[PDB]
């Protein structure tokens, strides 16, 4: 019952999830082979995954839509965020990335519709200190 | 009793007894030694009248702190004992115990569970593929739990471990064991050793043990319908159990149990008859690979005492009447006393790896740093080690250990062998001590004896690392741990009549200008002849790390003779080289000094006044200006538990550790890599072992220089 945030073509890592995965009682070499297939599938974004674990060390993994950072980060083609959001401007998005990401959070999110999907990723900019046009 | 002397290398056993400190494996083996007639009745740690315990520091410490031989021969096979120390301030001369051994005895007691120490010990053995056994012991003990001990063993080390020999006590002091394989139930009630068959109160619990016993062994068989016929119903017969068993163990794939009261001599003679027939043989045994002088690969030889002639001294003892005492582990051939054999002395080649600082190879001794050495020594008389006392043997076949006294220049871990023919055994793995102790003698007529006592010293340990500092001018002796230190410092204190005092250790600085600055020298001094006269103004100003010493000629009108201007760049060389900060000033590194104007005398100019002016004028611009003082910083690797990780990296944390990162070295260890400077390093071993529980192991390695911060 825990969740992290990995790099979709990157398996094994020793700060971040060694450690993290070995005192859940999870098998990390099944679930990084079983995770690099399926984020080669992707091949686009890191991913947030969520491990839920069983009595007999069954280990279940959910791979959720990529996450609204990266997405946004991604769709307006800066690489950090800025240091001083809502006084320094580091990127524009236009409303186009901002439905696709809203579709993509509605197949994540509890969203009745797009357009809730879609403030919420605004609100993500806002946090991130870029303008959503 | 009678000498155990053999003469096939099969009939010769050579197992070394490992376990925690103070496992009682010293009672163990003189219990062993009184069942095979060698001492009357059985000798006590605490009286002190045990054989292995006869060493002084052993007595001091009322614990094992050097390893011993012991020689015993059982239904016509020789057994050679090799009881070690079980304090992980000697893990190197376990670790040499292991190398001179075809398997591996944990002495273990019931009343205590395996602790950490055990489990790395066992994972050094592992990592030789060597057979282990596992003997429970002192089960005298009101808390011994044979069943406790025993499960926690099945679990730890797989289910490979499972027990061979079922005892039946009162649960105080145990009164005799069950034979699984042979279904015989032995007892000791009144004092003699009578094999009988169970009386049924433990026959389901005795065949559940078959069972599971069988089904273990059979699977390492090689029959695999063995496996199908004992499922289908079929009794599998007891002597070819036996067999496959022998054969497992002898394949390192098995770790039977079988239980050991040492002070009631219960369950020895068939300890001995478990080692004459499962443990393997040096025939058996997977030989280590030997090699020739220049590095080349060769054949491994056959454990034959007709083969080419090949040994290894393993121990070093100095004794005041008697002289050296090198037990030396025969694998090839046939030593005969008066014969002229070789001594490689470890071909330092084959141990040149790493090492650290002191880049220790073998012997150490930094007048005889590496060892390398090749020299032809005629012996003297061989002998078997009995205490202090040195059973005289006729000659020594394949396959075994003796004892040499009188050898000049024989040392631990050499290769022994035939002058025509000369061989390399793979070394042992040797422990790097990351303890360093500074010392200062008390006379230089100590010191000068420092180097051959140092280079004794390590010949007889050579887990010691010894480097003396070319920078700080400072003997430092790097050692394992507390006990360790003590051990050191004691030896060279008396064996060698070296009297020293431990120094603080001086961890190497550099210097180098923090700024441009210029400075004006002069030297001017009016004795009874020629006067002196010469002043230099140089230009001094900072430069990149690593970039030297850079001279800039701006001399203008030439009122710095040409002739005088390398004697300036001398002097300055030299002030850098004694350093600018105050008395004690620091090599000063990657500066450039610009000579661009300077004052002479027609008459009282010369070369050394031009160096003494260039010098101050150095020293001028570093006080002009600011010195960076340059610290060194050591990569420091560690193994820790993961429910230990949040103290140490804190502890690290306030030892200024620079994170790099935390990779999972097993399931339940993770490697720390981190850059730790010199000087938090100084008593790092010894709070970690605090904080580890002893589980604390780390190697360091020098990374750069840098800044204080
Ligand atoms: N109950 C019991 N105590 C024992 C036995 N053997 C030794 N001891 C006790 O344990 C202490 C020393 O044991 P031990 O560590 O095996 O001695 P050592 O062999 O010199 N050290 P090491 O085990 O590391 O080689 C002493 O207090 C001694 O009385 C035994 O069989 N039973």
């Amino acid at each position: 019952l825990i969740k992290l945030q990995i790099q979709a073509g990157q398996a094994n890592p020793a700060p971040p999830v060694g450690p993290a995965l070995g005192q859940h009682g999870v098998n990390i070499m099944e679930f990084c082979k079983a995770y690099n297939a399926a984020t080669e599938s992707q091949r686009g974004n890191v991913i947030p995954v969520e491990i839920t674990v069983y009595e007999d060390r069954s280990f279940t993994f959910a791979l959720k839509t990529p996450p609204a950072a990266k997405l946004l980060l991604k769709a307006a083609g800066v690489q950090k965020g800025s240091g001083e959001p809502h006084k320094t401007k580091v990127a524009k998005v236009t409303w186009d990335q901002v439905r696709e990401i809203a579709e993509t959070k509605k197949a994540d999110l509890n969203a009745n519709d797009i357009d809730a999907a879609a403030k919420i990723i605004a609100g993500t900019a806002r946090s991130m200190g870029i303008t959503v046009e | 009793g009678s000498v155990p002397t053999a003469e096939r290398p099969a009939a010769i056993r050579n197992v070394a007894l490992v376990g925690p400190s103070g496992g009682g494996k010293t009672t163990l083996v003189e219990a062993l030694l009184v069942a095979g007639g060698v001492l009357t009745r059985p000798g006590s740690v605490a009286d002190g009248s045990t054989v292995c315990d006869f060493d002084e520091a052993e007595i001091a410490q009322q614990r094992s702190v050097s390893l011993a031989l012991a020689s015993l021969s059982h239904n016509g096979i020789k057994v050679n004992l090799i009881d070690t120390p079980g304090y992980a301030d000697f893990v190197g001369e376990l670790r040499a115990g292991l190398r001179a051994a075809d398997c591996a005895l944990f002495v273990i007691a019931a009343n205590e569970t395996i602790d950490e120490p055990t489990k790395t010990l066992w994972q050094e053995c592992n990592e030789v593929q060597m057979p282990r056994a596992v003997v429970i012991t002192k089960l005298d003990h009101p808390r011994a739990n044979y069943d406790a001990a025993l499960t926690a063993a099945q679990e730890a080390f797989g289910d490979k471990v499972a027990p061979l020999y079922f005892p039946v006590g009162d649960g105080e002091s145990c009164k005799g064991v069950v034979g699984l394989l042979t279904r015989t139930y032995y007892d000791y009630s009144g004092g003699t050793h009578t094999a009988r068959p169970p009386d049924g109160s433990h026959d389901a619990a005795i065949a559940e043990l078959r069972g599971s016993l069988i089904e273990g062994v059979i699977e390492e068989s090689e029959d695999e319908t063995l496996m199908e016929r004992y499922l289908g119903g079929e009794e599998i017969d007891e002597a070819v159990l036996i067999a496959d068993l022998e054969k497992a163990v002898a394949r390192a794939s098995f770790f039977p149990v079988i239980p050991v009261c040492s002070q009631s001599g219960v369950g020895t003679l068939e300890l001995l008859d478990i080692i004459s027939r499962g443990f393997p043989a040096p025939p058996e045994h997977q030989l280590p690979e030997v090699f020739t002088p220049q590095g080349a690969p060769r054949k491994p030889l056959s454990c034959d005492p007709d083969g080419p002639l090949l040994a290894e001294v393993v121990k070093t003892t100095s004794d005041p009447y008697v002289g050296r005492v090198s037990l030396v582990r025969v694998f090839s051939g046939t030593i005969r006393p008066d014969a002229t054999v070789h001594v490689s002395g470890h071909f330092s080649a084959f141990t040149d790896t790493s090492g650290s600082h002191g880049a220790a190879a073998a012997a150490d001794g930094s007048t005889h740093s590496h060892a390398d050495h090749d020299e032809d020594e005629r012996i003297g008389t061989l002998s078997f080690p009995l205490g202090k006392q040195q059973r005289p043997a006729p000659t020594v076949v394949a396959g075994d250990i003796c004892a040499i006294g009188r050898l000049s220049r024989a040392e631990t871990g050499d290769t022994l062998s035939d002058k025509t023919d000369p061989l390399v055994l793979r070394p042992w793995t040797m422990p790097d001590p990351l303890l360093p102790i500074a010392v200062a003698p008390r006379a230089k007529t100590d010191e000068d004896k420092l180097s051959v006592g140092l280079q004794r010293l390590a010949a007889e340990d050579p887990t010691l690392r010894i480097e003396q500092n070319p920078e700080t001018h400072q003997i430092v002796l790097w050692c394992m741990g507390e006990a360790h230190a003590a051990v050191v410092l004691d030896a060279l204190s008396r064996r060698y009549g070296v009297s020293v005092d431990t120094v603080e250790l001086r961890v190497p600085l550099r210097e180098t200008f923090a700024g441009k600055a210029t400075g004006h020298g002069r030297h001017v001094k009016q004795s009874g002849g020629h006067g002196q006269y010469a002043v230099c103004d140089i230009e001094v100003e900072p430069l990149p790390e690593g970039s030297g010493f850079e001279f800039v000629d701006k001399v203008v009108g030439g009122a710095v003779p040409r002739q005088f201007i390398p004697s300036v760049e001398k002097g300055v060389r030299a002030q850098m080289e004694k350093g600018v900060t105050g008395e004690s000033g620091y090599p000063v590194v990657d500066i450039r000094v610009t000579l661009f104007d300077g004052k002479a005398h027609s008459v009282d100019s010369s070369d050394f006044a031009f160096q003494m002016a260039g010098a101050l004028a150095l020293r001028d611009a570093a006080a002009a200006t600011k010195i960076n003082l340059l610290e060194p910083v050591d990569d420091v690797t560690i193994v820790v538990p993961d429910d230990l990780v949040g103290t140490i990296m804190g502890d690290l944390s306030g030892r200024r550790g620079r994170v790099l990162g935390t990779d999972k070295h097993d399931a339940d260890r993770t490697v720390i890599k981190a850059e730790i400077p010199e000087v938090e390093l100084v008593r790092y071993a010894i709070d970690l072992r605090s904080m580890s529980h002893g589980a604390g192991q780390f190697r360091r390695s020098f990374a750069r220089y840098e800044p204080m911060p």
